[PDB]
Parts: structure tokens; C-alpha cells; sequence
């Protein structure tokens, strides 16, 4: 027996999830370059750390 | 050169006459604009609704096809203009 | 009370009615170029105070219309690739 | 004189307005990081051609 939303509350839920929505596709974009190239630098980093314990063995 | 300046100094003048004769226009506008301090009202939501509901009446059977011409173009030029703010968000984004 | 009008007074029913009624040989074109040149010009351009916007419309047209011509060797440059 | 708006259009814009807020945010989010490999690719490929050039000249 489904009892009746006090409507205050349907109200305040389904925007705070749309919202969520938002929030989340912004954090995705916003986040994936900073990640890739921080990454990437590591990687220049590391192939560098490799090469030193060839030559520096 | 001073005077040049001396004749800037005018022109801020001139300048200020600019903004003074702007702003009753301006507030012309404004009055248009001052109808909403706060989101509209969750009050008339009822009246569209059932306007669209008396849309889609006159559509489904085939009755609008007896209007005039004028009154569609009318209709989907608003509907174009509500349109743009599609592309107008696109922009926010 | 009339077969033919306005093509806005008719309607959407009877669209076709209006559409059919109607001629289209190239002297009924003529004699619909004519007319809107007439319409512009005995209302817009024949009057004792002619303005600019009794001639600044053909100009801002013909522009249009040499833009449109243009726009082929124009999607080389977008500033922008994804639009 | 302002006109009351025939309250169909009122509520048909500002929804409009917020999905195309949020179909903005989406697309930018969805589309940099492919645009940005894609430069990234094209810089190593210059490089490339910029070395080819060196040794092909
Ligand atoms: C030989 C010796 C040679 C000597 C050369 C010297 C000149 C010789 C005599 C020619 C003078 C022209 C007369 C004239 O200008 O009309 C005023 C004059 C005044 O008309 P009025 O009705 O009595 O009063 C009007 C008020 O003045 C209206 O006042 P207002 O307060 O309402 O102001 C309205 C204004 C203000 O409103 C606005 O603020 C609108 C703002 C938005 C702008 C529009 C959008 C622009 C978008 C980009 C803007 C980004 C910024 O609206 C506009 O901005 C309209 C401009 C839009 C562009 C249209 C351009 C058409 C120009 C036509 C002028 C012809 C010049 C020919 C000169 C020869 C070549 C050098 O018109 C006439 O009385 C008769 C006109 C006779 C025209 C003769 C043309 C001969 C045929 C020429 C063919 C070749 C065309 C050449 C095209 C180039």
C-alpha cells in the first residue's frame, strides 16, 4: 500500500539528482586532461628512470 | 593639448549626459523587466497544461487544418523564437 | 466568397485549392516580379520623402544574396572544426 | 507596458533554456579529451615529419 509522497520531498529529490547528473559529467571533463597529462609526463619520467639504471647500472 | 584635455574634461561631461538621457529609456525597459524579483509561479502550470491537452485535441482529430495561414506562420515563428534558447544554453555551455 | 485571394487569407485545407487555381507559365512569372517591384517601389520609394530605407533594403539584399553565393569556399577556415 | 505572457510560451522557454545549459556541459565534457588526443597524435606525427624533413631533406 504506496502511501503518498508529503510532496516537500518529491520535490527536493529529483532535483538534487538531476543536479548530481550535472555535477558528474562536469567533474568527467573537467578531470580527464589533468589526469592524462600528469600521467603521460610520469611516463617521460619513468622511461628517463629507465635508461639511468641502463647507463647508471 | 591642455586644452585638448581641458576639452576631455567636457566630454566626461558629455559623457555623463550620455548615461543621464540612456537610463529613462533604460527604465522604460525596466518596467517591462521588473514584473519577476523571484522564479514565476507554479500557479497558471495548470492553464498550459491544459492549453497543450486542447492542442493536442485540435490535433489528433484534424481540425486545426482549418485555420489560417497568418496564425501558423505567427505560431511557428514564437515556436522558432523559444527555440533559440536551446542553442542559447549551448552558449552558457 | 471567392476562389482566389491572398495566399494568406486561404487556408491550410483549401491550401492546395490556392495552389491550383493558380497559374505558372513564365508570363505569370513576369507578371509576379512586376508586381513586387511595384509593391516596393509605390510603397517605399514613390513618395515625396523618400529615405534611406526606401533603398538601404535592395542593398542589404543583394549582400545576402552574394553571401549566400559564397558559402562553399567558405567552410575551409572555420575558426573552429566541431560546431 | 508590459504584457502577461500567454503562459504556454513562460513555461516553455526557461525548461528549454536549462536542457541546453545542460546539453551544454555535457558536450563539452563528452568532447575534450578525443579532440585532445587527436592534437596530441597530430603533434607526434609532425615531429615525425619535422625529423623526416631532417634526415630527407
Ligand atoms: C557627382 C557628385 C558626387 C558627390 C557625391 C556626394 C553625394 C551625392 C548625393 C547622394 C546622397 C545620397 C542621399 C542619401 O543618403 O539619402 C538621404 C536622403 C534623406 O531622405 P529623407 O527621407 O528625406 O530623410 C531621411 C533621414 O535623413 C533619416 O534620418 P535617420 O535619423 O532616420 O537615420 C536613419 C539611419 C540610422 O539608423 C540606424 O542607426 C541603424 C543602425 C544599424 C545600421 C544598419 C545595419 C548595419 C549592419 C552592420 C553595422 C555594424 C556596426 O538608418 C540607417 O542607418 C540606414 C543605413 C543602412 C545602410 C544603407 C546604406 C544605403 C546608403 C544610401 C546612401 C547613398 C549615398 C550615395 C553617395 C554616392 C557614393 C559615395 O534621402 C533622400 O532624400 C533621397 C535619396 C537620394 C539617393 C540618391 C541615390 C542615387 C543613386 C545611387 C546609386 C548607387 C548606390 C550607391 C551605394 C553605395
Amino acid at each position: 500500500p504506496p502511501v503518498q509522497v508529503s510532496p516537500l520531498i518529491k520535490l527536493g529529490r529529483y532535483s538534487a539528482l538531476f543536479l548530481g547528473v550535472a555535477y558528474g559529467a562536469k567533474r568527467y571533463n573537467y578531470l580527464k586532461p589533468r589526469a592524462e597529462e600528469e600521467r603521460r609526463i610520469a611516463a617521460e619520467e619513468k622511461k628517463k628512470q629507465d635508461e639511468l639504471k641502463r647507463i647508471e647500472r | 593639448a591642455q586644452f585638448v584635455r581641458n576639452l576631455a574634461e567636457k566630454a566626461p561631461v558629455l559623457v555623463n549626459a550620455a548615461v543621464t538621457y540612456s537610463k529613462p529609456r533604460l527604465a522604460t525597459f525596466w518596467h517591462y523587466a521588473k514584473v519577476e524579483l523571484v522564479p514565476p509561479t507554479p500557479a497558471e502550470i495548470p492553464t498550459a497544461i491544459q492549453s497543450l491537452k486542447k492542442i493536442v485535441n485540435s490535433a489528433q482529430t484534424g481540425s486545426f487544418k482549418q485555420l489560417t495561414v497568418k496564425e501558423a506562420l505567427l505560431n511557428g515563428l514564437v515556436a522558432t523564437e523559444v527555440l533559440m534558447w536551446f542553442y542559447v544554453g549551448e552558449i552558457i555551455a | 466568397p471567392l476562389k482566389d485571394r491572398r495566399l494568406l487569407e486561404v487556408k491550410l485545407g483549401e491550401l492546395p485549392s490556392w495552389i491550383l487555381m493558380r497559374d505558372f507559365t513564365p508570363s505569370g512569372i513576369a507578371g509576379a516580379f512586376q508586381r513586387g517591384y511595384y509593391r516596393y517601389y509605390n510603397k517605399y520609394v514613390n513618395v515625396k520623402k523618400g529615405s534611406v530605407a526606401g533603398l538601404s533594403m535592395v542593398l542589404a539584399a543583394y549582400v545576402v544574396f552574394n553571401y549566400c553565393r559564397s558559402y562553399k569556399e567558405l567552410k575551409h577556415e572555420r575558426l573552429r572544426k566541431y560546431h
